[PDB]
């Protein structure tokens, strides 16, 4: 029992820290994509302000 | 029994600690990359209109 | 340690919910949910339960913590949510959705459980609060934030059982310090004194890591790095950096030291962190740790970073200013820079610098020090000051510092009496 369940917990531990080396790297790519969705809405808002002034 | 489950929780904690450290050290880089691009483009677009 | 060891019992502490329902202590909705949640076998089957009954889940957990009298049933309920949030951190959003449906912030449903009568209940309540507060879109504020920090500060003040419970308190405090404004609120609670105190109490490597991780998280902000200097934290990290070569402990000190120095946008503060590490002689230990086998780039590259930056302030300290620091710190000794003629022969006049600061230090030490070495060293320092800077005689005579030396001619120590006489010789005899 004991060492087998401990090695399974060690395998889960190794997987959990391996996923931590990936989590924020996916968010760091998506930062480049969220920085397009934010930008088109702002470009549209600034054009609407300009067109209202025109 | 309890000592086995304690060691299992300990070896997963021995990853949880690294995992929190890795999440926290990388947390800033995602925030910087979004903020950098957002400020850069919102300044250009402000001045254009 | 303690929380995992108790949870290994409390996960087996299954409950007769029909008895609490018959006793009217719970609703049929709470009873049915916790029964269905106990029947759903694994984290995916709990995700199906959250997908079908997620608001009723948050309702049930809050109810079964609130309305149950018995501490160990509340700990079982706390253990079940603590594990449910361990399976996926995103699930905190379901409790905030339930709080918003309840026309409330989340915190009033959880903060009352910090008053619970069994220590495991309050620590598990603190884990839930820390998980919500770290991972939520909604954040703690004001009296709620300060109250939970006053609970944390109270548990840190409990100093092996207290120290081993405080591992959970440190983990909860690290979870809090993931959020920026909570760092300022903890510094306003002044709670870094307690972190520094645990590290000053020479705690085990688990607490060394968790407390220095709390300090590393505190050091993420330039405005925090400007302020954190008053806690005297670089010496306790530098002690652990010598006393504890453990891979995690090594890495989190290097991380804390890198954050303090690199986030100091103020050049004076940057120089001061680099120099405080050099007054702790950290750079030599970083070279020892560069030669030691480590498999981690987050050790190796932060060693080389600090070796470069402390590679500036080593040049500042290794001046004659190793004497300046021995005066500033009050570490007067028969050191090589006190003993060597070259220093005085080239620099003795500098005792007048910063509006006579070094003279004022030596005078104060000759006035109020208990240590005959310090007194004799200071008398020797006065002897060489007058020997190598003749106007220094007039300055000691104008400051009246001679009176201390002339009194210490009858000091209880022959080393002091000798150095006092020798200073009187160098003061009055050509």
């Amino acid at each position: 029992q004991g060492i087998q369940q401990l090695l399974q917990a060690e395998k889960r531990a190794a997987e959990k820290v391996s996923e931590a080396r990936k989590r924020k790297n996916r968010r760091l790519k998506q930062a480049k994509e969220e920085a397009q969705a934010e930008i088109e809405q702002y470009r549209l808002q600034r054009e609407k302000e300009f067109k209202a002034k025109e | 029994q309890k000592q086995i489950k304690h060691m299992m929780a300990f070896i997963e904690q021995e990853a949880n600690e690294k995992a929190e450290e890795i999440d926290a050290k990388a947390e800033e880089e995602f925030n910087i990359e979004k903020g950098r691009l957002v400020q850069t483009q919102r300044l250009k677009i402000m001045e254009y209109y | 340690n303690i929380i995992a060891a108790k949870a290994a019992e409390v996960r087996a502490n299954k409950v007769n919910w029909q008895s609490y329902l018959q006793g009217q202590m719970i609703s049929a909705e709470d009873c049915e949910f916790i029964q269905r949640f106990e029947m759903k076998r694994c984290s995916e089957e709990k995700q199906e339960m959250l997908q079908t009954e997620g608001s009723q889940c948050a309702k049930t957990f809050i109810n079964l913590m609130t309305h149950i009298s018995k501490e160990q049933t509340v700990q079982y309920i706390l253990t079940m949510v603590d594990d449910m949030l361990q399976e996926n951190h995103q699930r905190v959003s379901i409790f905030f959705d339930y709080a918003k449906r309840s026309k409330s912030t989340a915190w009033p449903y959880f903060l009352p459980m910090l008053n619970r009568q069994d220590p495991f209940t309050v620590h598990m309540a603190a884990r839930i609060i820390a998980k919500l507060a770290a991972w939520g879109k909604e954040l703690m504020e004001g009296s709620d934030l300060n109250y939970y920090f006053n609970w944390i500060k109270t548990q840190l003040s409990s100093q092996s059982d207290s120290s081993q419970y405080v591992q959970c308190v440190a983990g909860c405090l690290q979870l809090m310090l993931r959020v920026n404004e909570y760092r300022f609120a903890w510094v306003e609670a002044d709670g870094v004194n307690c972190i520094m105190g645990v590290l000053s109490n020479k705690c085990g490597f688990q607490l060394q890591y968790q407390m220095i991780f709390s300090i590393w998280l505190l050091a993420f902000s330039p405005q925090m790095c400007e302020h954190l200097r008053r806690y005297n934290i670089i010496p306790v990290l530098s002690d652990i950096l010598q006393e504890s070569v453990k891979e995690k402990v090594t890495r989190i000190i290097l991380a804390a030291f890198r954050n303090f120095l690199e986030k100091s946008t103020e050049r004076e503060t940057r120089q001061e962190y680099a120099l405080a590490m050099i007054q702790c002689k950290v750079l030599k230990q970083l070279e020892n740790l560069e030669q030691q086998k480590y498999d981690d780039e987050d050790i190796s590259e932060d060693i080389k970073f600090l070796l470069e930056k402390l590679g500036e302030s080593v040049q500042d300290l290794s001046s004659f200013d190793e004497y300046s620091s021995e005066l500033k710190s009050g570490r007067l000794e028969w050191s090589p820079v006190h003993k060597s003629e070259k220093f005085w022969r080239e620099n003795a006049v500098r005792l007048n610098e910063k509006n006579y600061e070094l003279l004022k230090i030596l005078t104060k030490l000759l006035e109020v020090s208990d240590d005959p070495q310090v007194l004799a060293v200071a008398a020797h320092d006065v002897g060489e000051y007058v020997r190598h800077y003749p106007r220094g005689k007039r300055v000691i005579e104008q400051l009246g510092g001679k009176q201390l030396v002339m009194n210490h001619m009858h000091h209880e120590d022959q080393q002091v009496r000798y150095n006092a006489l020798l200073a009187v010789q160098k003061l009055m005899v050509h």
